[PDB]
């Protein structure tokens, strides 16, 4: 059972879905992850995704966190991200308040990747200036609250109802039915997987001889997961300019 | 603690015995077999002429 | 004097999924220095006091 | 805690070190190792090694097994080699008699790359024609029997006496130490790690910051091994010709 998700066997399994990473970025970030990870404090630091841009220079979001704990009926991962244009030198995205959130999630189209543009919105005539790196943390941050999948049962309360690895797992029985998996947020013993999600938003590739499952999201296309069973290895990847996809009851 | 490995080690030891004890009587068995056979392909002649 | 009172009450009770809480104890401990467990402090409730869910 | 050696992660790791493989190789090898896997039955079956050769088709062997036991105070391993000169089709290596690992033994030099080839040798003048499957298969024993590292306890045995992975391992201590490592047939608890080697036979390089630890036989120049202890996967490779450093002494 891993501890934590393996960049190399990410990059490497996802790369059937075009989920790659440039060659230069890659090393980049096998150097930069490291220190960034000690620096911020963080137990868990591990690369969230790529959002591509108008001018070449794409977005790599890396996602970190210390403990995860159970509030509320939800395991809360107080996480922090960073973002970055060259894989070398991360620096943070901060949060966005929730009035601001609404005008982010009316901005669309694919981002500049300049980030110190900022886009205009007009209500009642008011006009809103919205920075770019806060219509790409609300984003993120829409992509994360869909998806964030994690096989079933891999975690487990500890003593101080701390969300922690269940070391003990032995693996998904069924890992070509979405019963296998389940959101990151959901209690361990909750019974909530994605099968409880919209019927349909959601894809399962499986190859039984290999022992390795492609989760797919169809509501947000470019978000992908991987889950391989013979040697007990998971992670999960998002590429795409991060538009939420609206018509999917017509492509269905 | 130490009763239990040394029950495990018993254990271990009884399964290896039963194994050995099943190889000597397929060797038992197996010599039985061929002795018998001799002792047949012997007294043909006997039998041929005699019975 | 009170050890052996003491210990005649304990190997007395019975475990709720067991009998003699003191045996009990003393299956964990034989366990956990069986092979000193990584956070032995945690792993007693979710390793040998338990059973994780998808353990096998 | 992995259970089983990733071919990716050692290629990955094990690269700095000059152990690598063809492409077209590492293709065919993504694909061949899980059918040979299946269609033998076995529970492990991972890359052991390449042999160069003298005609450029060097061989390709892998190395897997179904249980391990104790017996007689050592972990055996029941292990089933196979060898493919293009990563694509494997075949079987054959064990030898003991009267004929003499003879192999005795002949040197890099290998034919001609698995029809035999050499001659001469005694009291009977001269015996030995095959160079035969050369191949007592090379890797020899570099087998010499190394076959793994980290210190993380195997364990179990009620009916078998070693299986300690899922519960946290890790060795001092990882730039030969005591965090130890040979795979040494039982659990018992002790015995690489320190009781001769002393001057290994080194060990750890990148404190990264926490990769590289162990190099000198014995055997060829044979690598990783310990990567921030993600607790480990690996070993052996990339030569197969022949033993006798002169150890004289380059120490």
């Amino acid at each position: 059972v891993q501890l934590e998700p393996n960049i190399t066997l990410v990059l490497k399994h996802l790369a059937s879905c075009g989920a790659v990473v440039s060659a230069e970025q890659q090393a980049a970030l096998d150097h930069s992850i490291p220190i960034k990870r000690i620096e911020a404090g963080l137990r868990s630091l591990t690369l969230w995704g790529r959002l591509t841009t108008l001018n070449g220079k794409d977005y790599l979001v890396a996602e970190g966190y210390n403990v995860a704990s159970s509030k509320e009926g939800a395991a809360v991962y107080e996480t922090k991200y960073f973002y970055s244009q060259d894989g070398a030198r991360w620096s943070d995205l901060q949060p966005v308040d929730s009035e601001t959130a609404t005008r982010c999630a009316r901005i669309k189209g694919m981002l500049s990747g300049d980030p110190a543009k900022n886009y205009e919105l007009e209500e009642k005539p008011l006009v809103f200036q919205i920075p770019e790196l806060a219509v790409l943390r609300c984003r993120v941050d829409a992509i994360a609250t869909a998806t964030s999948v994690i096989p079933t049962d891999s975690t487990i309360l500890n003593a101080a109802s701390q969300v922690v690895p269940n070391r003990l797992f032995a693996g998904a029985a069924y890992p070509e039915k979405l019963e296998s998996y389940q959101h990151r947020f959901s209690l361990p013993g909750s019974g909530v997987t994605l099968s409880q999600d919209l019927r349909g938003t959601w894809a399962v590739q499986y190859d039984a001889f290999k022992g390795v499952a492609q989760v797919r999201s169809l509501l947000f296309p470019g978000y992908f997961f991987y889950y391989a069973a013979n040697e007990l290895t998971w992670g999960s990847l998002y590429v795409g300019d991060g538009l939420r996809n609206n018509d999917l009851i017509f492509m269905l | 603690l130490a009763a239990n490995r040394s029950t495990l080690a018993d254990k271990a030891a009884s399964t290896a015995a039963t194994v050995d004890a099943w190889a000597e009587r397929q060797a038992k068995m197996e010599a039985e077999l061929q002795g018998k056979e001799l002792e047949a392909v012997r007294r043909r002649p006997t039998f041929v002429l005699r019975e | 004097a009170d050890v052996g009172q003491a210990l005649a009450f304990l190997q007395q009770v019975k475990t709720t999924q067991g009998a003699s809480i003191y045996e009990g104890l003393k299956a964990a401990l034989a366990k956990v220095l069986e092979d000193r467990p990584v956070n032995a402090v945690e792993a007693l409730e979710t390793s040998v006091l338990s059973t994780p869910p998808a353990a096998n």
